[PDB]
């Protein structure tokens, strides 16, 4: 029981205006999808897929390629934190250790008010400033272990 | 720079039509590559092409395209309003320009610097950077990045 | 070109790629993701050799032969040290994650992934840890699916997606949770998945109708045949195993159907082993049912006939040219009548008038892919004759072979193909009473009844020339489609009309013979194609003889008291009401078949013949060629009370007896001679195999493997005593493994593909002279007929405008890759595929009849009150009622028919 609302079909199809190809429309018509409703469910694959007139696998192979293209539901704010090498040096383990013991939840899971899913990331091009996060369009920069507690009480 | 006469129709007085877009990726590092950030660029999963045929004959598609960095992009217009003589006038090495150099990672002050090709990496590291921090020992080091 | 492989001087072909042109030199390169038919990509990495640029060179470098040309003046080496550690290391690579399961794998003993381990040499595994796993999804009552054993190819996306034009199966995961199908459960609907299970080089895709009833390769009995189910004529492998058809592997004809069948022909073969079949020869005296053997049913029935003033013969498109034949010199040239009706036979005629006698040239199905603007009239090609919609598709995508040719782009490349040519591709018109599966790369798609079809093709053809007849009363946006389709079609450097008998129409074909004759006025290549219905339809028509109707007004008058029915159901081609009427008012009924029919009830005598995997004939497929099939197995070696003979050799054997009062069992050879003896049409039938004492160097052709295994205890539950081979007498085949199967053997027929190191049906590479090209020695079968000198004239018969009268409903045909089939529908495997019967209606018909989507309504021919659930269908024109051809109760004869009461009930 999925069917697409008007805002989202107008914003796909300003967007296929962009390109020369339906087709080029794919990844920001799933981004759109995702942004109202958090993710991006069974349904919308068929639906975008009838909406740009590429088939459905397509659609489907598009959705689980990219990471942030989200295909399972996630919480109200995901937070992000980077995992790569220069936040490696700058300890981003003890970073995720305190959002492991603040959500008790491991990295990918949901915890069960859904109110956050942690997720870990590449690198956020923020490296001079490790260890970086990325909650849902903010990042934040210069990160302790007892900044997590105070930092996670924006975001209700 | 579109309703301040510089980008849509008629730019300058030429007669050139030139439209920018601004394409917000989903999330993959493999699209930085050229081929795969075409490929991306068609709405298709970002698996790259092989070479030949490169991306000027057939790149996006199928049409000629052409694609450079941002920083190459933005050392264009320097070159083109100071002049090329200036530009191979900058420093005394092989590699004309300037490049963004710098040093990250437990170092006293991290950041992004714009130094000329062919400063030696100890210049960044004890000028810029300020060398390791306190009670740190330096060990390695990489040049350019998680591939070098 | 000139190249260097380990120091050997070898001439190639400059266009092709390395791997193509070493694997054709027997040079053993190990591949995974490179295809003959698909193109090559570049993506497993197996194919590294060492290229150096100079003779004098020491370092080289790795490269990948399926992506590097071959180049006037390259040293590449194969078995260097770098290059098969390299390849060993990927052959290692691919199998961190590999399940340990080959013993219960469909795919073990045919391999390609088993094979290329081999042949890299190995065989130690030094990694220790986890391998990935993954869910299946259940792709339909066919396929079956093992994702786990996927190496990550990409060879069925592409072929699924690039080449059949699929749109449900597609890669999907990440870096290396790569999976390979659809993005949920549910059957693949395109009509050319079976492939799957032979692209792939892994046990992901297998064959389920055979994994059913599973047997390894080796122990599996091949035979070249032909197959039955429609009229394009595909070579396949058939293989059995212990008494029962197990499966049906594709034969490489690089002239006809290279590496792909359909489905039908892949997956109907289940009405082999039905249990319902006939075994024996079976006489009815009164109520009871007695049990002859082949003696005393010669003897009876001969005697029968002979007591009788006037026998009749009533053949089939579904028997072979030798019994068609047997039947008609038993009964004589004035009383033998084919099976199908007047208006079947009359549009088979015209396009067997229009093929050998037109003037225009009529492609093989490998030459179709080459046309460059193609226009279907009235034919539905992927529910019909699918493979011909196939090679239409490749066609299709020759502009943008064409253009990426422009560019100096290798035609190997098959990416950099499909990203210069994005979406521009050859013109295609289809014309059908609804929509095609061809509609995604049509450039038009004409949705109209085929009087309006037809009158379209003559407009088209007055547009072209002048001197065709002209139509009246056509609209100007219809006028503005049509010149678009002219400005198309004259264009053109190789235009292609395909059309057929399965329209129901006989000016649709008229059209479209006016078309090829207007492309040849302006000197164009035109080429044209008739799809007929059954697979000895071409055979039976150029035999030629009588309707049905007119056998069943003989047998009605009284003129006839002695019908002989050669493996015909009569209720495909006639009413059923006549057909049974007439056969119970006939004193004797003589039926030769191998399945068991619905009139058999009124038979007097049934005689059990032999069906296409257990008898030897030929068959004459849509473009006129003459194809030999031979019998895969002896159904009296296990099973030793059945006597089931082929038909020509029942036939044969009556007229024997029916002459002298001797019983002869002839050989295949003598009818054969007898045929191009009585039939100069039919002359080309004798060289489309050699005889029965053809020899490669004094042995005969292999039928089984040379691993056949169970020899002393596949019988041993029977009797101990293992008895001797059957003799096969008809062909140059042997029932056994000594006998010859090699890949350069001077022959045509190949059973099977094996090759030492190449298991797979990759080891079709080494059957060929060049790899996706020609057969070696020549492909199997020649064609009856040559182009004509001259051609015909324009058919001025135009038809009148479609006027849907009142009350009167007319019949548009529908038909099913899965249920338009005699004899395919009668697979157990395909109940579970054929579509339920619904009527197509249009909304405005159905509105004004009442009725919506669903609900049930009856309407009434030849006293058949039949009710069929409705389906809406938008594309229908109005006045006509959709039905399924060849379903249940609905003949084929039925398309372009009337329909009186048609009432919800
Ligand atoms: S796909 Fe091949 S290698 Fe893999 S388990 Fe099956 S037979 Fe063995
Ligand atoms: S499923 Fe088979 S054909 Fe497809 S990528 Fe995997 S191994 Fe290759
Ligand atoms: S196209 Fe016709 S002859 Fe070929 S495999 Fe299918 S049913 Fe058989
Ligand atoms: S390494 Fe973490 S922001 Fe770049
Ligand atoms: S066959 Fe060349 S890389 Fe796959
Ligand atoms: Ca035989």
């Amino acid at each position: 029981a999925f069917e697409l609302s008007a805002a989202e079909r107008e914003a796909i199809e300003h967007e296929m205006h962009h390109y020369e190809d339906p087709r080029a429309a794919s990844i920001e018509a799933l981004k759109i999808v995702q942004k109202q409703r958090g993710w991006v469910p069974d349904g919308a694959i068929h639906a975008i897929a009838d909406v740009l007139g590429i088939p459905a696998s397509d659609v489907e192979g598009v959705a689980t390629f990219y990471s942030q293209i989200f295909r399972q539901p996630v919480g109200r704010h995901v937070i992000r934190y980077c995992d790569s090498v220069v936040c490696h040096i700058n300890g981003y383990q003890g970073i995720q250790a305190a959002l492991e013991k603040k959500l008790n939840i491991k990295p990918g899971q949901t915890t069960f008010d859904g109110r956050f899913t942690l997720l870990p990331t590449c690198c956020l091009g923020n490296c001079d400033k490790g260890p970086n996060m990325m909650i849902d369009e903010d990042t934040h920069a210069h990160l302790t272990p007892e900044a997590i507690p105070e930092l996670l009480e924006r975001y209700k | 720079a579109t309703e301040a006469g510089l980008l849509g129709k008629n730019i300058m007085g030429t007669g050139f039509d030139f439209e920018l877009f601004v394409h917000t990726g989903a999330g993959r590092y493999i699209c930085g590559e050229e081929t795969a950030l075409i490929n991306s660029l068609e709405g298709r999963r970002a698996n790259p092409r092989s070479k030949p045929p490169f991306p000027a004959t057939s790149g996006a598609w199928g049409k000629p395209t052409c694609v450079n960095n941002v920083e190459t992009l933005c050392n264009v217009p320097a070159i083109l309003a100071n002049g090329v003589e200036w530009y191979q006038n900058i420093s005394k090495s092989k590699d004309a320009g300037t490049k963004l150099m710098g040093f990250s990672g437990r170092v006293k002050n991290p950041g992004l610097w714009e130094l000329p090709f062919g400063t030696t990496a100890r210049e960044i590291l004890e000028d810029y950077a300020g060398g390791m921090r306190d009670g740190l020992k330096f060990k390695a080091w990489q040049p350019g990045g998680a591939g070098t | 070109a000139t190249i260097h492989v380990d120091g050997k001087e070898y001439e190639v072909n400059g266009a092709d790629n390395l791997l193509e042109a070493c694997l054709s030199l027997g040079l053993d390169i190990p591949y995974f993701c490179w295809h003959p038919a698909l193109g090559s990509v570049g993506a497993c990495r197996q194919c590294a050799v060492k290229q150096y640029q100079n003779a004098e060179d020491t370092r080289g470098r790795l490269v990948m032969s399926c992506m590097t040309p071959a180049s006037d003046g390259t040293f590449i080496s194969i078995d260097d040290e770098e290059a098969k550690q390299f390849r060993e290391s990927v052959v290692e690579w691919l199998m961190t994650n590999h399940p340990h399961d080959c013993p219960v794998c469909e795919e073990g003993g045919n391999c390609h992934l088993q094979d290329m381990t081999v042949m890299t040499g190995h065989s130690f595994r030094r990694y220790r840890f986890t391998k990935r796993t993954h869910r299946n999804q259940d792709l339909g009552p066919f396929i079956s699916h093992e994702m786990n054993r996927c190496i990550a190819c990409y060879r069925c996306v592409r072929y699924y997606k690039d080449y059949a034009g699929g749109t449900d199966l597609g890669v999907y995961g990440a870096h290396d949770n790569v999976y390979f199908g659809r993005p949920e459960d549910g059957t693949l609907e395109s009509e050319f998945s079976g492939n799957l299970v032979e692209i792939c080089p892994t046990g992901v895709f297998t064959d389920k109708t055979h994994s059913e009833r599973y047997n390894r390769k080796w122990d599996m009995q091949f035979a070249p045949s032909i197959c039955q189910q429609c009229s394009i004529g595909c070579n396949i492998s058939p293989g059995e195993r212990y008494g029962e058809l197990r499966r049906i592997e594709n034969r490489y004809n690089g002239t006809v159907n290279h590496y792909f069948l359909c489905d039908r022909g892949r997956f109907g073969y289940g009405y082999v082993n039905l249990k319902d079949r006939p075994r024996q020869p079976v006489q009815r005296r009164g109520d009871d049912f007695i049990t002859l053997n082949a003696e005393q049913a010669m003897q009876g029935a001969a005697d029968i006939l002979r007591q009788s003033k006037k026998v009749i013969g009533i053949g089939s498109p579904r028997a072979s040219v030798e019994s068609n034949f047997a039947l008609r010199e038993l009964v004589g040239e004035e009383n033998f009548y084919t099976g199908i009706a007047h208006g079947e036979q009359e549009r088979l005629q015209l396009a067997l008038k229009v093929l050998r006698e037109g003037g225009i040239y009529t492609p093989a199905l490998r030459e179709i892919e080459s046309y460059d603007a193609v226009l279907v009239l009235g034919e539905d090609v992927t529910q019909t004759g699918a493979r011909v919609a196939l090679a239409v598709r490749q066609a299709v995508k020759g502009k943008a072979r064409e253009m990426a040719a422009a560019q100096k782009v290798a035609d190997w490349q098959i990416a950099a193909i499909l990203n210069i040519g994005q979406r521009a591709k050859h013109p295609l018109f289809v014309t059908n009473v609804d929509d095609t599966r061809l509609d995604d790369i049509a450039a038009w798609t004409y949705r109209a009844p085929v009087e309006d079809q037809a009158r379209l093709g003559f407009a088209i053809a007055h547009a072209l020339d002048n001197s065709a007849p002209a139509v009246d009363g056509i609209e100007p946006e219809l006028q503005s489609k049509i010149d678009v389709i002219v400005q198309a079609l004259a264009g053109a450097k190789k235009p292609l009309i395909i059309s057929g008998t399965n329209a129901g129409s006989l000016e649709v074909i008229q059209a479209a013979a006016n078309v090829a004759k207007a492309l040849k006025g302006r000197g164009a290549d035109v080429g044209i194609t008739m799809i007929a219905r059954s697979v000895n339809s071409m055979g039976l028509g150029i035999m030629g003889g009588g309707s049905l109707e007119e056998a069943l007004t003989e047998l009605e008058t009284g003129r006839a008291d002695a019908v002989v029915v050669l493996e015909n159901d009569l209720h495909r081609h006639a009413s059923a009401t006549r057909v049974n009427a007439a056969l119970a008012k006939a004193p004797l009924v003589m039926v030769v078949d191998h399945q068991r029919t619905a009139i058999m009830e009124n038979a007097h005598l049934v005689l059990s013949a032999a069906s296409f995997a257990e008898s030897d004939g030929t068959v004459i497929n849509n473009e006129g060629r003459a194809q030999r099939f031979f019998q895969v197995y002896d159904p009296a070696y296990y099973d030793s009370k059945t006597v089931m003979l082929e038909s020509w050799r029942w036939l044969h054997s009556l007229h024997s007896t029916l002459l002298s009062r001797e019983v002869d069992w002839t050989q295949l050879d003598h009818v054969i001679d007898a045929v191009v003896a009585k039939i100069p049409e039919l002359a080309g039938i004798k060289d489309a195999a050699p005889d029965a004492t053809f020899r490669i160097r004094g042995q005969k052709l292999a039928r089984e493997p040379h691993r056949y295994s169970g020899r002393t205890a596949m019988r041993a539950n029977i009797s101990v005593h293992e008895p001797r081979q059957p003799q096969d007498i008809d062909t140059m085949f042997t029932f056994s493994m000594e006998g010859n199967n090699q890949p350069t053997a001077h022959r045509s027929q190949v059973p099977f593909a094996w090759a030492p190191g190449w298991n797979s049906p990759q080891a079709w590479n080494k059957f060929q002279d060049e790899v996706g090209g020609k057969l070696r020695f020549g492909d199997p079968g020649v064609r009856l007929f040559e182009t004509s000198e001259n051609g015909l004239d324009y058919f001025t018969s135009v038809p009148a405008r479609f006027q849907p009268q009142d009350g009167k409903w007319r019949i548009a045909p529908y038909y099913h890759l899965f249920g338009s089939d005699e004899l395919s529908q009668r697979a157990p495997v395909f109940q579970s595929r054929m579509p339920q019967p619904y009527i197509k209606l249009n909304p405005a018909d159905a509105a004004k009849l009442g009725v919506n989507a669903g609900t049930r309504v009856s309407f009434s021919y030849d006293g058949n009150t039949v009710t069929l659930p409705v389906e809406i269908a938008e594309g229908l024109t109005a006045g006509q009622v959709g039905l399924p051809m060849g379903m249940s109760g609905i003949a084929p004869v039925l398309a372009g028919a009337h329909l009186e009461d048609l009432k919800e009930a």
